[PDB]
């Protein structure tokens, strides 16, 4: 043990020093907020005002990271593992950026999406606030509860998702497709009209999405398509406008087989196996409590 | 209704272990 | 019994035999999926690769169905029947599968459905893990009680596909209807320019769907479009802007009837009655934990 | 008491007969669903099928409601007198329909909603099997304890409504508004070609819906519209996409306004106040239980 | 105390004089909402019924607060004071209102938000009815237990919000994007009719939505507006037709980027910490019973 080691140690863990680290984390975090709020562009007009906080903020988080690791004689490895390595990892990002706006570009341009951890800072305040930290902990406890029905329903959206490529991924390919009248037998026309060629019993419909494909690629081209649009389906998410209801009309008399493909997912997946899943998480929560 | 079939549900185990 | 029965039966019954059988279970269900996302194509790229393995899968599958039952002497009956015939299906159509593969079209082009059952071999894997297990069968012994709450709820559903079919099966069926404003009251016109012909009090809008239709053909033209738009209603999905405001606004000055139409039916049946039917199911669940 | 009076009686309240009229609402129910599926025209193709049918079932209510009527010596005041002046009435109307089949339009056009109630003689069935019943009557004993929170969400839209009409009654009354780019920060023009007249800061987006309305009218042009669109809102139907945006984006620089509005509303009324409404509802049917 | 002021108040506590106070404070309310169901014109048609309908209920309303203040010695300090201040607010602004239709625009312009707090006055019923009291005393008391949870979730949502306009704040500025077919692999098209220029394996979709601004623009462009479609992500509102699809196709392999952001969003905030802070709320609130 270094000499004057305990009493920095137990000064970090003051109630005071840890909500003055708290204002800090939180301070960075609406700092962060703000820039995107007022400085979001690519020419920024304010880009020393961002990276001179960034600068300043990631210089106070270092400083008391030493403090920190004072306390743990840098070991770190017995005393709170889990947060101490976070720490590490963010100020050793965060003396990345320092670098960065110091001395050159020594980091790669693939790996701006660690630039982007700034934001996950404000994971650290769930440590200093005791209601913060009792939630997320029951979220962690309550997870490894939820895992069977999550793969359950995983299973069951692969197994829909599979039906799904098989049957719908070829559906308005020619980018149009056909859907059936009843203008006859609703007085709309006459048979004669019908056959003299001045109505008809049916109409060509476009199949083209609003991202410039076709229904059945866009939605069930492949697996990892179909997959998506099953998640869609399964909020609840324009799945029967844009999604349902062109496979079930284009569908001339067979409309049972996508009704049905439809109506029992939903009924299955989010009727039943949502509600399971979030019972099974609340349980764990209410439990945890 | 998840969160409301948890939440009758916290009830009814707090009257069975006010009985019990 | 045969003579070295009982051996090859617990043998069966090991717990690596049945966590290699999972194994084995599992690849195939991702050797599927990979297949669709990989090669979904009607002209495939690897058609030999997904029809050998296929070819390998259904012979492994064979081999220790042959190999289930040899331990419970080709009965089956007694011994853990419904898995037991399940497993005998689903690797009669693999076998099927392996002749389609080998020797001829003995299969008729109408039965491709049958050909689509390779996806549900994973059930099987329920039975190895016991979590799954668990959950399925709570499920399962769950559903009876959802019964009567659902019944009612279908019944519900079909009144209100009945009434809507009368109401509702012509709305539009023009192609076009009329709404009604308030121009003048509104500052937007003067009574003048009304009685002139410069602005009008209605206008005409088409009624036509994404689908080609018009709004009563396509919405409740048929009882069982009744039926299918009244569960689209009871998930919420668009609800109001594709079918209840075209219905709400045609009507010049009753428009208390569709209003309280889809009111009446979302409040009920997907507040109460999903809400009722929901809780009957996870309580049958819970105290199935 | 009539001489014979008292085996009527109990042999109306017979297991097989109360089954036997079950069966014969279950199959007119299914004979009317029947008819909206296969006959929903107006120039129905066979007419002389539903009205001989509707004639079929009518003469057997009848006749089966005199069964019952003799045996409570036709007072049906002090034995089940709810189900009792129920049947009555549906009988009534049933009668009517025979009249309006046999012998002419004495009944005026304006009554047809009462020849639409025979698809509510269904509701028979949950006198005659005890489990819908038992669903139905906790249903009805827990509305009383929804009336409270419902009134209370009632006042709160309507409220919101008022708001609604005030502030978004003249939303893009023209037929469009304005919204407003930061082409120039965003890099996409420069300020000299804004000034010069070659791309714009703000762009005129047209108001109009699809049921030919602008977007103040046909949400909030009345209280009564204004109500509607928040029972939308509440459901949580395109209530961003349709509603809100358009307001929250018409606003050049005040958008807090609408966007506090609805944001407010939806986390009010949907989150907090539709989950106590459900909460009270099942708490009464699962003490109901 | 002042001499015949016991009798005054113990007479405003009657029952039979607050059960007329709420029929007056009902009525009001619903004279308010009938002027926005009869008159939410500029140009009134009927504008002396409301003003003075407003001067009389404000009127009765002041009187009956000096009956209030009369039986408490005017001082309101003493007994219920929450309710006593609320009460003068409102008929401050009422009496205000009785000044602005007296004599003169004492008011300015900027200040009519003050105006529309009629509506508000209803809320004094909430105190009348002890049943909308238990309910709203029951709400009150159980906020501050969802405050957790609710900054959690807010906190969540900041961070994606910050992440959103990093990544999509510029998605489609050009107004359009770019989206890619497997038209060859579909057999739609050969090699030969791509590399000679008759078809094409990208297709340029308009980026434009129906505010008037580019994708990236409207969704992410500030802080405020991904926050703001975070919440309507939150509530499942066109998330993927219009937010999360258009994303999630513009990457032509990066795909996982915005599936995986919209997906772990929806899952983590809408699924899981909705229904936790849900839980939370309905739990205060029953044992708020
Ligand atoms: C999923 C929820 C995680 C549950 C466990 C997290 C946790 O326990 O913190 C652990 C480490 O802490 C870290 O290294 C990162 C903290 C994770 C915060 C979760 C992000 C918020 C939800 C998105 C340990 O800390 P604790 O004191 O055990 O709590
Ligand atoms: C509806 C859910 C079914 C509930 C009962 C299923 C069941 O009990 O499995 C039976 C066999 O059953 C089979 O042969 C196939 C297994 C069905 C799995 C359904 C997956 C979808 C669940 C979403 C036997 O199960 P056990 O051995 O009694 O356990
Ligand atoms: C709202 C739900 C009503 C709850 C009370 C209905 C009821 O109790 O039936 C009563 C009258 O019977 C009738 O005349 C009406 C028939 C009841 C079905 C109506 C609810 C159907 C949708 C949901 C009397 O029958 P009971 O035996 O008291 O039951
Ligand atoms: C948020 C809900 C507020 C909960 C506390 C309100 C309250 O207690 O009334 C307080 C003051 O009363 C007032 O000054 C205004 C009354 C608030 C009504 C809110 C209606 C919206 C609820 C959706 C005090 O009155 P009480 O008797 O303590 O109740
Ligand atoms: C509490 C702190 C740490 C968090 C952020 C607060 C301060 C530092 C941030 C938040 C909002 C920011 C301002 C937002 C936009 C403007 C207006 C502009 O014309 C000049 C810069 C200026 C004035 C910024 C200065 C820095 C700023 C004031
Ligand atoms: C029941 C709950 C947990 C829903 C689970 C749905 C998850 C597992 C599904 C739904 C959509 C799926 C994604 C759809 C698309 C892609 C892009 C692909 O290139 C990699 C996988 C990825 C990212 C998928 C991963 C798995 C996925 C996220
Ligand atoms: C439990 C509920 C959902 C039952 C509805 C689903 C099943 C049972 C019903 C709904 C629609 C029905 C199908 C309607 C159309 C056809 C095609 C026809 O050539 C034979 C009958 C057949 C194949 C029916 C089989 C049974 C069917 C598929
Ligand atoms: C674990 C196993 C059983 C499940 C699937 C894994 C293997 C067998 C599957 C999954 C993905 C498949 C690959 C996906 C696509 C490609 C790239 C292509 O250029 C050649 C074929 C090849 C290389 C496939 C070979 C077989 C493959 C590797
Ligand atoms: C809990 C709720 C959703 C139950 C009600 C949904 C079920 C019972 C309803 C809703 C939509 C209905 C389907 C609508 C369309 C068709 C096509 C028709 O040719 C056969 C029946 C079939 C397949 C219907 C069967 C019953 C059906 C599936
Ligand atoms: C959810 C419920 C309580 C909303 C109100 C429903 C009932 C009570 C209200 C709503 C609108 C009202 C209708 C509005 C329009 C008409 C047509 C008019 O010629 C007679 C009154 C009549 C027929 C009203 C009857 C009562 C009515 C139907
Ligand atoms: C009492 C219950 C069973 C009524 C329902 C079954 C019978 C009575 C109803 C239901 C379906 C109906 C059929 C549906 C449509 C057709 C096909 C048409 O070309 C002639 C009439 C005919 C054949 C109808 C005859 C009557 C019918 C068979
Ligand atoms: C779950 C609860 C809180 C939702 C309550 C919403 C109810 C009370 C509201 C929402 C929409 C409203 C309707 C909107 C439009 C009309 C048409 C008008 O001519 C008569 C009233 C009527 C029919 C309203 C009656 C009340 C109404 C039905
Ligand atoms: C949980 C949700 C519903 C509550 C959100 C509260 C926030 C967003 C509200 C509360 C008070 C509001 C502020 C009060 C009024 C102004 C002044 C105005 O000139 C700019 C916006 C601004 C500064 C508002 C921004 C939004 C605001 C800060
Ligand atoms: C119970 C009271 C206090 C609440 C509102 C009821 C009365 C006072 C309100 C509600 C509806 C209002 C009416 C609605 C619209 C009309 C029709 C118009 O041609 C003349 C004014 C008149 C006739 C209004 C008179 C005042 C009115 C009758
Ligand atoms: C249920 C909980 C978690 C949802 C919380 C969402 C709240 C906090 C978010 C979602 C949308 C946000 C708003 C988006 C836009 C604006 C306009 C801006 O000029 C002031 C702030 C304001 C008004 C934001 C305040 C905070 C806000 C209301
Ligand atoms: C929790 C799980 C189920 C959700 C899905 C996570 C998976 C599918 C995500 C997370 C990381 C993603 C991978 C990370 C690396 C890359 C980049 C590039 O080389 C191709 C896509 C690929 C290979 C991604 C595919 C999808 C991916 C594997
Ligand atoms: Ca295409
Ligand atoms: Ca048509
Ligand atoms: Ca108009
Ligand atoms: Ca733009």
């Amino acid at each position: 043990w270094l000499p004057h080691q305990r009493k920095v140690f137990d000064f970090y863990a003051s109630q005071g020093v840890q909500y003055f680290t708290a204002f800090l984390i939180v301070s960075n975090f609406i700092f962060n907020c703000a820039e995107k709020e007022w400085d979001p562009y690519t020419d920024q007009l304010y880009q020393g005002l961002w990276r001179w906080g960034e600068f300043a903020f990631n210089t106070m988080f270092l400083i008391e990271l030493l403090i920190n690791f004072y306390g743990i004689a840098f070991c770190f490895w017995r005393y709170n593992w889990a947060w101490n390595t976070f720490d590490l990892v963010v100020v050793a990002i965060g003396t990345l950026t320092m670098a960065e706006a110091i001395g050159g570009n020594f980091m790669p341009p693939s790996m701006a999406l660690i630039r982007n951890l700034r934001a996950f800072r404000i994971f650290r305040l769930f440590k200093r606030i005791k209601s913060l930290n009792k939630i997320i902990v029951s979220l962690g406890k309550a997870i490894p509860g939820v895992a069977n029905a999550f793969v359950i329903m995983v299973i069951i959206m692969c197994i829909y998702a599979i039906l799904g490529v098989e049957f719908y991924h070829m559906t308005g390919s020619d980018g149009t497709y056909v859907t059936y009248n009843d203008n006859v037998k609703r007085g709309l026309c006459t048979g004669d009209e019908v056959e003299l060629g001045q109505c008809s019993l049916n109409q060509t419909v476009s199949s083209e999405t609003a991202r410039g494909y076709t229904y059945g690629e866009e939605y069930y081209g492949t697996f990892f398509r179909a997959l998506y649009t099953l998640f869609q389906v399964l909020t609840g998410e324009s799945w029967s406008e844009a999604v349902a209801r062109p496979a079930v009309f284009e569908s001339h008399y067979d409309s049972f087989g996508p009704v049905l493909f439809y109506v029992s997912f939903i009924i299955i997946c989010q009727i039943v196996l949502i509600n399971v899943v979030v019972a099974v998480l609340l349980d764990k929560m209410v439990e945890e409590d | 209704i998840a969160a409301i079939h948890n939440a009758r549900r916290k009830k009814r185990e707090a009257a069975a272990a006010h009985k019990a």
